[PDB]
């Protein structure tokens, strides 16, 4: 049902166009992104706290000490990525931050979409491609794979509606 | 099909590929017997 | 072998008699003019149910002349590979012997045939 | 025109990304 | 031996690591493991027959076991057509009798005999830092691989043959007379780029230059171990190289991920080591298959194949490869690259030939493209054989997709345990793989970048 | 209902379509549909379309046999739709196909027509099916308008009202 | 026929208490001097066991 | 402004299976046509009458026979190029 | 090429070469005055593009403007079957039937304009002069061929508007969908000329080689556009059946 | 059919073999 969903939002509303929802990509992405360098970044720095190769049973809950180099870290990422955290609340609050940000971004998205305010098509593309059909970009292809959709889909999707579309109005390319 | 005098343990003959994941969890349930320690 | 069983042999002695009209008459050309691009494409495709088709009829032959057509097949096989080398070693020598005793090991399957 | 305004914004981005590597507040050990 | 974290330093997770220098248990482990390999090879290769329908082709019945027995020319005749059962049959008794032996063994090993082999034998005894044993370790092993490609070498010139799809009269076990002892071509092999068109050693597509390549495979097997044996690691491999337990073990998972992609890859594209007539088509077959099964229907119902354009400009059923082939139109244009017993009759020196596509087509050839075409190397997880967006009545994937896809993913999954093992190793050998000290911490003894 | 009433009074279709005011009609055009604009399709609904100069009357489409057809009109979710027409009964009668190889119920096949009444165009019958088509896509969007695109170089593309504007902000 | 069915059946029942003894008496070393004989003669009527299904095979 | 085909369709190539026009599926309806006598008009083709489709060479009696059986489901329009260049009349791309 | 094989020929730009006499002869193919003789692999192989530029004056002369193939080694008509038949005035005939007889190829003319266009001999009917008694030096084929639209009439726009298939109009603007003389594509039938001049004879094997020269109008885009004209130079080659 | 009544019969055999193999090795002191 959530993938009936995806789809029906990807043919009606052009969602994956949306800034919105590209806001939104960035912030999970983001936020899965930073999950795996912290917890990679703090298990290759973790200071020699313990004699096994176990390096879990090296922490104590109550301990005052930081379990790994910040130091090392820092220069590790400015000498691999060329910048890097050097406040430790700073990098947590961020990774807050970030995933949280892009799915408020995705929700405005949203909104707009409970309209159907969709960010659909670039007009100066459509306006070309209708005066110049030697012009196509990706744009104009997925354009066109919305529509494909949309008519192959809306009868079965809303049963209510009674769509009755016969086979030659369908939109297809040719042999498939 | 396999021959003839060995359709009997043909049953058997379809349980046998899997064995090996049973060794990989024979391995956890000895761990657990001995208290993963 | 009765004449019914005939009947069932024919369903593998037809393809047989295609294959050696065509062996006699094209293939011998090909391997004159040299044309090896065409001998290999003839010994592949037009022969390409060969094998299927002499073994076919000789398991279905007489439980007599069964094995003697089945040697006498895998005979011919072996000068068709034969062929096959010489004509992609473009060596003519060889290619017209091959072909020749591809043909006589074909001529002795065809006489084993009821 | 708007491939000036393409071009410009991207140029920001990647001189900002310049300056925020060579030119960054160096961390110190205090 | 330390079972425990506390006598081991480590966890049960890790618990094979406590087997590193406890040789004798070491080897119990790998002789059991060996059993794991040989009891599947067996017990799934009679799964397989138990399963087998004679008649039905075998990339329609889920078989990926009996496809490399029948390469090697056991069970089959002519096309590949089953004659008997029972040498598949007896390969798999025979590994899974054996499976018990090795069992044994590394149960005994592995459970009763000595943990560590040092004081036992100096033969059987080794020390990961020594060089010389470890390298006599390598030698005895490449002296038996070297006598296994041989032993292929040996099945497909004195013990029957193997099959040969490429074989003139249709595809049959052949006995290889002639394999290409030349150097030039087998090692060339090895210099072909990996892009399309060459396909470095993926492309090797007759009989005679695989046997060729094992003798070749063999000699320098069996060279390289008496070197092994007879020598030491010189200087410059003793300095760029870690010498450890570790170390050895990500050596040879790099090289296994190397051999996973090159076998996932082998299976999707050659169609000479794995023959159609057992592996179904590959990808590139189907799609030629299809543009060809239209060129003939077409042609029947009388259209010009060659002068008939297309809507977009380009021939319909032909077109001009870009180096100016003549070479099947549509979207198969990416794989004309593509060569196949079925096929190569009816090209020319310039490609497809009007005149063979005008009049020498076979029935056999025509059925062949379709059985080829419909069974497309494509298919759902659950089995539905096809394009996804067809509905449930076709229960098919093909063993090449299987293969592939396993042994890419395997592949994969060994680069990785490369990394973490040789990324360890070194770590370990330089002494600080448990982390960092914190008095001699080396970032507080370099000066800032900035 | 108000055309239904004024055909039970007896008047004739021309002058019962001619009873209609063109605000009401104008309401009945999908185009003034807040659901139908875009988060970047900017400023005044005019600035789409275009100016609505005039109604151009009701279409009333006919096959060839005479079976009164109807275009389904476009729903506010599709950016694009298919022309379909039905008869009373609800089969589909005529369409403007995608594919003509094997199309079966075209405008051209089935000799549609439309007859206009009330509006700029009360009292004409369109027969050439470019035209009919033309119509018909037309009768998609609901009762048809003459527009001027040219005061605001008018792009074509809808544009949402200010309700949908105040709505989106709010939200 | 069926002896052999018989002999194949007993090989898989001895396979059976062999999987389950191996093990246990690899493990056990307080039962060994008892256990090492009787390993075997599991191991060796196992082979002749399996030799006998093998031969009947080919006898039947 | 109607493209040609669209046009083509407004006439009596719309209503029934045109010999000069018509792709060898429009001439599976007729029982006994498809593949080899549908083949044999799209071979011979154009034809200025549709009467003159049984004067195609190499016909035989039952093939006549089946022509004139069916004589009513053919037209004759005019050749478009824009439906047999290619040889659209075998395979417009429809399967 | 005679004696290469497909292995040594593939990947290296050899398929799209036409054969060449190699026997350096001027010999004659004799001709019975009331005759036809069969061509069995013709093979026109194109080696100079040439495109007339529309200047924007009205008076001042187009002129030809070289071109560079965009497109690879796809450029050669080949495996051309034909027919020599011989007016009873000595006039040769040249009729082409069949074969790999079109390609498309596109040109890039200086300031970066891509001209695509349908290269072809299809249903060519080149006539010499009457009198002539032998194919020789002297045989210049001159004659028209049909050029069909480079794109067909399945072919689909960037918007689905196509011919027999695909939108009437532009759907993504509703309101202005009528708007755009593109939304009716044509696909009209052109001609092109075509000079096949003879320059060696190899008589001990009927083999014909020559040069040519084509002139046939570009690619149209389904009518959006006037199609350029464009100038093919290079060389042919045949095999006349006796 | 029985063989579905055979095929979970030698399934659990198989299945009940390994952890009992465990529980007496654990039961009896065993080297576990
Ligand atoms: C260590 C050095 C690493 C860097 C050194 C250089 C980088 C090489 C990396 C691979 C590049 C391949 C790109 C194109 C692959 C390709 O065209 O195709 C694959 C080729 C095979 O070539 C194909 O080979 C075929 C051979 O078949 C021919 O011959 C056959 C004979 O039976 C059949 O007849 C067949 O029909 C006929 O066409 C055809 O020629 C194809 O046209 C040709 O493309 O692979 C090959 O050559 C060799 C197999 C390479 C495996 C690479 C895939 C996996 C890469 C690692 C993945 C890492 C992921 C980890 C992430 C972390
Ligand atoms: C291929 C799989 C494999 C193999 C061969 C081994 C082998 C070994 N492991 Mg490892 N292990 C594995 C997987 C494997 N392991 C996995 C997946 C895990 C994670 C759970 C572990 C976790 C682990 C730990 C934590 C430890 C080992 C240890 C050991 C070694 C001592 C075993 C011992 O004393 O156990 C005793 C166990 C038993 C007595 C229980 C019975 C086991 C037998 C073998 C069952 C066999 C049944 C079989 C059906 C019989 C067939 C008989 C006949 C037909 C041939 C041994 C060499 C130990 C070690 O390093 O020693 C220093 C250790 O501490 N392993
Ligand atoms: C190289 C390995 C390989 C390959 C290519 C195949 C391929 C096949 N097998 Mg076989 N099989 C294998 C190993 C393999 N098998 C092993 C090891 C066993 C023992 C359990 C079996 C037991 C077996 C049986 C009993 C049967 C098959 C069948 C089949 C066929 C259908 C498969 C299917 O539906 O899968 C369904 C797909 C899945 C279940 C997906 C598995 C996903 C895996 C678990 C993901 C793991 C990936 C990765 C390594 C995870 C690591 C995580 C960590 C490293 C981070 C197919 C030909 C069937 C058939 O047709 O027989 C004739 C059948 O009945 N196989
Ligand atoms: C890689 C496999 C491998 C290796 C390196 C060893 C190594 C060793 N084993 Mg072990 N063992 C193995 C497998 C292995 N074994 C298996 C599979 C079994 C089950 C049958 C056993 C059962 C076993 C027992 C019961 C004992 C040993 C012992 C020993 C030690 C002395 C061996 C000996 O007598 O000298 C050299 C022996 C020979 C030269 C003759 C044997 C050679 C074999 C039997 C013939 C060739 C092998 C094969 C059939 C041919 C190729 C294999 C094929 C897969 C290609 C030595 C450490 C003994 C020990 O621990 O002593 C303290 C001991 O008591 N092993
Ligand atoms: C599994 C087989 C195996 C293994 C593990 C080894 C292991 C070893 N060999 Mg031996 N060798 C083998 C087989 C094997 N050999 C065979 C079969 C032969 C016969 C030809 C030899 C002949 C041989 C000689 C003559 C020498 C060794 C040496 C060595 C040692 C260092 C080699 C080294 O640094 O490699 C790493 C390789 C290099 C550093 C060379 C650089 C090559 C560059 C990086 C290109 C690499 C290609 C590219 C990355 C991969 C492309 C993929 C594709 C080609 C597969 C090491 C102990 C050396 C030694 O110390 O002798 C005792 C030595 O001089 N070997
Ligand atoms: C022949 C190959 C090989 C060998 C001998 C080893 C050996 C070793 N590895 Mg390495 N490893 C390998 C490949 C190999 N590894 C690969 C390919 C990877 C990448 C995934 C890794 C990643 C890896 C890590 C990350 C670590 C090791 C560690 C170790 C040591 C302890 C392992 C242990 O006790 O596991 C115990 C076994 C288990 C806990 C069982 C794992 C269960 C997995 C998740 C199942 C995998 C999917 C499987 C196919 C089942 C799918 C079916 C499903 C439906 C149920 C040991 C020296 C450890 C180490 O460094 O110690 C020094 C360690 O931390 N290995
Ligand atoms: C609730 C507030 C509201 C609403 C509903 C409207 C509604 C309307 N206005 Mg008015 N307007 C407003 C406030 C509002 N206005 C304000 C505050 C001003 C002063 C700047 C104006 C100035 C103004 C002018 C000058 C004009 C209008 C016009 C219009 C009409 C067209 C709207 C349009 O095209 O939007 C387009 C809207 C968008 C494209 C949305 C922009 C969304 C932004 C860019 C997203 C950025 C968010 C952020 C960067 C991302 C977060 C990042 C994260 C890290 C935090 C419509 C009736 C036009 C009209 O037709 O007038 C007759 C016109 O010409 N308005
Ligand atoms: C300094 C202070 C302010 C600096 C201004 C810098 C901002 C520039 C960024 C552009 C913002 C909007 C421009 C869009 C394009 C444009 O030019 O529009 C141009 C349009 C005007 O549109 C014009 O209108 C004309 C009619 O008068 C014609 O129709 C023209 O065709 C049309 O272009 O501008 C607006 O409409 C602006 C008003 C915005 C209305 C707000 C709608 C609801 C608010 C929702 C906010 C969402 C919050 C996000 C969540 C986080
Ligand atoms: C071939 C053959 C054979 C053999 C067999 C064998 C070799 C066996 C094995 C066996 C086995 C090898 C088994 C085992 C199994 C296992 C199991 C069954 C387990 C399970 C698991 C689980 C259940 C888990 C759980 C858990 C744990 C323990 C840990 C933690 C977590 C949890 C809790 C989850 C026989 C004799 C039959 C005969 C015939 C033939
Ligand atoms: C390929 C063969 C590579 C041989 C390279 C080394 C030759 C072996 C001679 O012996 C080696 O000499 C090198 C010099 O490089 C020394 O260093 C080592 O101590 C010694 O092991
Ligand atoms: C070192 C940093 C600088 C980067 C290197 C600079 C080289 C890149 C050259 C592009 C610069 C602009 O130069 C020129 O731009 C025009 C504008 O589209 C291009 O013109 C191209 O597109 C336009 C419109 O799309 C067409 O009308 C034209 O026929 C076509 O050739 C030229 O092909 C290019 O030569
Ligand atoms: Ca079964
Ligand atoms: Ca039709
Ligand atoms: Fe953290």
């Amino acid at each position: 049902g959530i993938f009936r969903f995806i789809l029906f939002l990807q043919g009606f509303h052009n969602w994956t166009l949306n800034p919105f929802h590209m806001m939104g990509v960035a912030g999970i992405l983001g936020g899965a992104l930073l999950c795996a360098i912290h917890g990679a970044t703090v298990e290759n720095t973790l200071f020699e706290d313990g004699e096994d190769s176990n390096t879990f049973r090296a922490f104590e809950p109550t301990q005052a000490e930081e379990t790994y180099s910040m130091v090392t870290a820092n220069r590790f990422w400015s000498q691999i990525f060329g910048i890097a955290f050097s406040n430790k609340r700073w990098l947590h609050f961020f990774m807050l931050f970030v995933p949280v940000t892009g799915l408020w971004m995705s929700s405005v998205g949203i909104v707009g979409l409970a309209l159907n305010l969709r960010a659909y098509d670039f007009v100066s593309q459509e306006l070309r491609a209708a005066e110049d059909p030697e012009f196509e970009t990706f744009y104009t292809k997925n354009i066109l794979l919305n529509e494909g959709m949309r008519a192959w889909m809306a009868p079965q999707d809303q049963p209510h509606e009674n769509f009755i579309f016969p086979e030659e109005v369908l939109p297809r390319g040719n042999a498939l | 099909k396999l021959p003839e005098a060995y359709q009997i343990f043909d049953p058997l003959v379809d349980v046998l590929p899997v064995i090996p994941l049973f060794f990989l969890a024979l391995a956890f349930v000895w761990q657990a017997a001995v208290g993963f320690k | 072998y009765s004449p019914e069983k005939i009947a069932q042999l024919q369903v593998y002695v037809n393809p047989i008699a295609v294959a050696r009209d065509g062996m006699e008459k094209r293939l011998q050309g090909l391997i004159a003019d040299q044309n090896w691009v065409d001998t290999q494409t003839y010994i592949h495709g037009p022969l390409g149910q060969l094998r299927r088709d002499m073994l076919g009829l000789a398991s279905s032959l007489l439980p007599k002349d069964q094995d003697k057509a089945k040697t006498l097949a895998k005979e011919v096989f072996g000068h068709l590979e034969r062929l096959d080398a010489a004509a992609k070693d473009r060596n003519g020598s060889q290619a017209k012997i091959q072909y020749q005793e591809a043909l006589a090991d074909f001529d002795s399957f065809l006489n084993l045939l009821p | 025109m708007e491939s000036v305004a393409y071009i410009l914004v991207l140029t920001m981005a990647l001189a900002v990304l310049f300056f925020a590597i060579a030119f960054r507040e160096p961390p110190r050990i205090e | 031996g330390g079972r425990d974290l506390p006598s081991t330093g480590f966890a049960w997770w890790s618990g094979n690591a406590r087997l590193i220098n406890l040789s004798g248990k070491l080897l119990g482990a790998h002789v059991a493991h060996a059993g794991l390999i040989v009891f599947w090879a067996g017990a799934m290769t009679l799964f397989e027959v138990a399963h087998f329908i004679p008649e039905k082709p075998m990339y329609e019945q889920g078989l990926i076991l009996l496809p490399h027995i029948a390469t090697l020319g056991w069970g089959v005749g002519p096309a590949g057509e089953v004659t008997d059962i029972f040498p598949f049959f007896v390969v798999g008794v025979l590994h899974l009798i054996s499976s018990a032996v090795l069992g044994l063994g590394g149960i005994y090993h592995a459970l009763r005999g000595p943990e560590v082999l040092e004081e036992y034998s100096s033969f059987f005894g080794y020390d990961w830092k020594d060089k010389n044993q470890m390298t006599n370790i390598i030698g005895y092993h490449l002296i038996l691989l070297g006598c296994g490609a041989l032993l292929l070498v040996f099945k497909a010139m004195f013990f029957g043959g193997v099959y040969d799809t490429w074989a003139p009269g249709g595809g049959d076990v052949r006995v290889i007379t002639n394999p290409t002892l030349n150097p030039a071509i087998i090692f060339g092999y090895l210099l072909k780029a990996p892009f399309g068109g060459e396909g470095w050693i993926i492309s090797v597509n007759n009989m005679e230059d695989i046997i060729g390549g094992h003798i070749w495979i063999g000699l320098i097997c069996i060279s390289g171990g008496i070197w092994h044996i007879l020598t030491k690691p010189f200087g410059w491999a003793r300095r760029a190289l870690i010498w450890s337990g570790e170390a050895y073990l990500s050596y040879s998972l790099g090289a296994l991920s190397l051999m996973g992609f090159i076998a996932s890859v082998f299976v999707w594209f050659n169609n000479t080591a794995y023959p159609s007539e057992f592996y179904g088509p590959t990808g590139m077959e189907a799609s030629q298959s299809q543009a060809f099964t239209f060129l003939v229907r077409d042609q029947r119902l009388g259209a010009n194949i060659a002068s008939a354009q297309g809507p977009t400009g380009l021939g319909k059923y032909l077109m001009r490869s870009p180096s100016g082939e003549i070479i099947f139109g549509g979207e198969t244009m990416r794989f004309w690259d593509f060569r196949g017993p079925w096929l190569e009759p009816l090209r020319g020196p310039n490609g497809l030939d009007l005149d063979k596509l005008r009049n020498d087509i076979q029935p056999w050839q025509v059925r062949r493209a379709a059985e080829y075409m419909t069974h497309a190397p494509l298919g759902s997880l659950n089995s539905v054989g096809g394009v996804i967006t067809d509905v449930n009545s076709f229960n098919y994937v093909s063993p090449r997709a299987w293969l592939a896809t396993s042994h890419f993913v395997l592949g994969f999954f060994f680069l990785v345990g490369h990394l973490w093992h040789a990324g360890r190793a070194r770590a370990a050998a330089a002494g600080f793989e448990k982390g960092i000290d914190r008095e001699t911490e080396p970032t507080l003894f370099m000066p800032d970048l900035d | 209902r108000r055309v239904d009433s004024q055909l039970a009074e007896g008047a004739s279709l021309s002058e019962a379509w001619s009873t209609i005011p063109e605000k009401l009609a104008f309401y009945d055009y999908v185009g003034n549909s807040p659901a139908k604009g875009g988060l970047f399709r900017t400023g005044a609904m005019n600035s789409g379309d275009g100016i609505a100069q005039e109604w151009i009357g009701h279409p009333i489409f006919k096959d060839k046999e005479g079976r009164e057809l109807e275009v389904r009109r476009m729903p506010n979710f599709f950016e694009t739709f298919p022309v379909i027409m039905t008869d009373a009964d609800g089969v589909v009668r005529a369409d403007i196909p995608f594919r003509r190889s094997e199309s079966k119920f075209s405008v051209e096949q089935t000799g549609v027509t439309v007859s206009f009444y009330g509006g700029a165009l009360d009292g004409q019958t369109f027969s050439n099916p470019s035209d009919v088509k033309k119509f018909a896509r037309k009768a998609q969007l609901g009762e048809g308008f003459d527009f001027d695109t040219e005061t605001f170089n008018s792009d074509g593309v809808f544009r949402t009202s200010p309700r949908g504007w105040f709505t989106f902000g709010h939200a | 026929s069926i002896v052999f069915q018989i002999a194949l059946a007993a090989l898989v029942l001895f396979s059976f208490v062999m999987v389950v003894g191996v093990p246990v008496a690899y493990a056990s070393p307080q039962n060994w001097d008892r256990s090492k004989p009787l390993l075997y003669l599991g191991s060796g009527i196992w082979a002749i066991l399996v030799i006998v299904v093998a031969l009947l095979n080919f006898l039947v | 402004e109607l493209n040609a085909v669209d046009a083509k369709l407004t006439t009596d190539f719309g209503q029934k299976i045109d010999l000069n026009n018509s792709d060898i599926r429009d001439f599976r309806g007729l029982r006994g046509f498809y593949p080899n006598l549908a083949s044999e008009i799209i071979k011979n083709a154009p034809y200025d009458t549709v009467e003159e489709v049984l004067d195609i060479p190499g016909l035989s009696e039952t093939q006549k026979s089946r022509l004139e059986a069916n004589l009513g489901s053919f037209t004759v329009t005019e050749p478009s190029i824009e439906l047999t260049s290619g040889d659209d009349r075998i395979n417009p791309g429809v399967y | 090429k005679s004696q290469l094989t497909y292995d040594d020929i593939v990947n290296t730009g050899l398929a799209n070469v036409c054969p060449e006499i190699s026997s350096f002869t001027r010999g004659t193919i004799e001709v019975e005055p009331n005759t036809k003789y069969f061509v069995s692999d013709f093979c026109m192989e194109p080696q100079e593009y040439f495109v007339k530029e529309e200047p924007v004056n009205k008076r001042q002369k187009a002129e030809y403007v070289k071109g560079k193939v965009l497109t690879r080694q796809t450029t050669s008509l080949e495996q051309i079957r034909g027919s020599i038949a011989v007016g009873a005035d000595g006039t040769l005939t040249f009729k082409e039937k069949d074969g790999i007889d079109f390609q498309p190829i596109t040109v890039l003319l200086p300031g970066g304009e891509e001209v695509p266009f349908f290269f072809t001999v299809k249903n060519f009917t080149g006539t010499t002069e009457p009198g002539f008694t032998s194919i020789n030096s002297s045989t210049d084929f001159v004659g028209d061929f049909n050029v069909p639209s480079y794109r067909g009439a399945g072919f689909l726009d960037p918007k689905a508007r196509g011919l027999y298939t695909g939108y009437d109009n532009a759907v993504a603007l509703p309101s202005a969908a009528d708007k755009f003389r593109t939304n009716k594509k044509e696909t009209p039938l052109g001609k092109g000329t075509l000079s096949l001049q003879v320059t060696q004879v190899d008589g001990s094997t009927g083999e014909i080689a020559g040069i040519f020269e084509s002139e046939q109008p570009s690619d149209t885009d389904l009518g959006a556009k006037e199609p350029l004209d464009v100038k093919v130079r290079g060389i042919f080659y045949g095999r006349v059946d006796t | 059919n029985l063989e579905p009544i055979f095929q979970l019969t030698f399934l659990g055999l198989i299945v009940l073999a390994g952890p009992a193999v465990v529980f007496v090795l654990a039961f009896r002191g065993g080297d576990l």
